[PDB]
This record gives C-alpha cells, structure tokens and sequence, in this order.
C-alpha cells in the first residue's frame, strides 16, 4: 500500500 | 482546495470521487483495499451514490475510470453530528475495484503510530479552488 | 468545482496550538493541519490528509471541517485515522 506506480510531484 | 496545485495524472491511485446520481461530485474518499472506501461520515453517502475511481479530470470523456456501486456505508457509530467528531464512514462496494498503475490503496496507520507537529504532509480533493 | 485533481502540501499542527483558533471544538478524534497558505474547502470532504512514514504514503487524516470561508490562516480539521484504525479494522474483519 501506499506507494504509486505513478509518483505524485511536489 | 484553496491554493493548491494541480496533481500529476494518476499519481494519487487511492483517491476517489463520490458522486450522487446525477454525476454531481460531493466528497472525496480513499481505497483502502479493493472492497473498501474510507470518506467522511458527514458526506451523507447513501447506496445510489457512485464511487468513482481512476479519475483525474472530470470534464474528460476520454479517461478509463470505474464507476462502482456501493453495497453499504457503515456511519462509525461514535459519530457525533453535532460536534463532528469521529467523521468517519466507511463504504462496501459492491463491485470492487481492479487495482492497476492508477488505481490502488493507501496504508493505515497503527492506533500508536506519531505524526509530529510541523510535519509537512499533503491533501488532495476536487473542492472548491476559491471560496 | 474544478475539474482536475488538486493537491496541496501542508503542515500538521497540534491540537493544543490548534485550539487556539478553535478552541474547545478541537476533539481527541480530530487532527489540524494548515494555516501555511492553502485550505481544503467545500467539495473536498472525505478525502485524504497523507503523510509519508518510511517510504509510503499513509492516511493521517479525513477532509472533516475548517473555516466557513476556507480561510488560507485558520487551521483545517481532520479526522485522526489513528483514533479510528481499530474501528476500521473490526468493521472490515466482521463484514
Ligand atoms: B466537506 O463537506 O467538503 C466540508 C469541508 C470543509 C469545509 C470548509 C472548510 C474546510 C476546512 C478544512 C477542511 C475541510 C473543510 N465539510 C463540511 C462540514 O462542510
């Protein structure tokens, strides 16, 4: 859980 | 959100969109696995609401979301409408979702686990942008 | 409404700091964040406050109440998942 195939930018 | 950004596509997967009948978006919520939304016990959500998953835009057509039906909502008990304290509610689909790059779970913390103050952590929702 | 996904980065305060803004509306069950600028407002109820614990985002909080303005100075308030976990965890092993 918790960690996107897509990473969020910040 | 006031003041936010716009996110990257797909890059919050847990992040749904409650919507009546209508196809009106009222609240946000978070998968917590494939048959279970975490939302607010205030948002009122009754069985002919859609959860709607793998959205980013919603005035796109073009987008591969699922629209899933709900099976129950389960209002935490200790909810207390009047002071809004213990706004929790949680939703059985009764379809559930088909995890893929854009659609997935976000974790749960243990009852002891610390968040300090002044920790920066981020929201995310499709609300009002200016009041 | 708009149309495409928001997110804002915003940080968590404590519930003593926090009831100087609310005061004694401030409960147990709830965690404020905020007041840096930006404000979750109307329509994003229900939705996640994460924060990142040893690589992954977990679920802090739940979009619950704030300013009727959305005030970009006066702190949000969330539920605090790690006052109703346990809840959660019943409810999902009984059903
Ligand atoms: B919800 O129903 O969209 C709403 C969210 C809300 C409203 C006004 C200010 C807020 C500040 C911080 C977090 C949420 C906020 N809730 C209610 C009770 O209207």
């Amino acid at each position: 859980c918790g960690v996107p195939a897509i990473q969020p930018v910040l | 959100i006031v003041n936010g950004e716009e996110a990257v596509p797909g890059s919050w997967p847990w992040q749904v969109s409650l919507q009546d009948k209508t196809g009106f978006h009222f609240c946000g919520g978070s998968l917590i696995n494939e048959n279970w939304v975490v939302t607010a016990a205030h948002c009122g959500v009754t069985t002919s609401d859609v959860v709607v998953a793998g959205e980013f835009d919603q005035g796109s057509s073009s987008e591969k979301i699922q629209k899933l039906k709900i099976a129950k909502v389960f209002k935490n008990s200790k909810y207390n409408s009047l002071t809004i304290n213990n706004d929790i509610t949680l939703l059985k689909l009764s379809t559930a979702a088909s995890f893929s790059q854009t659609v997935s779970a976000v974790c749960l913390p243990s009852a002891s686990d610390d968040f300090a103050a002044g920790t920066t952590c981020v929201t995310t929702g499709w609300g009002l942008t200016r009041y | 409404t708009p149309d495409r996904l928001q997110q804002a980065s915003l940080p968590l305060l404590s519930n003593t700091n926090c009831k100087k803004y609310w005061g004694t509306k401030i409960k147990d069950a709830m965690i404020c964040a905020g007041a840096s600028g930006v404000s979750s407002c109307m329509g994003d109820s229900g939705g996640p406050l994460v924060c990142k614990k040893n690589g992954a985002w977990t679920l802090v909080g739940i979009v619950s109440w704030g300013s009727s303005t959305c005030s970009t100075s006066t702190p949000g308030v969330y539920a605090r998942v790690t006052a109703l976990v346990n809840w959660v965890q019943q409810t999902l092993a009984a059903n």
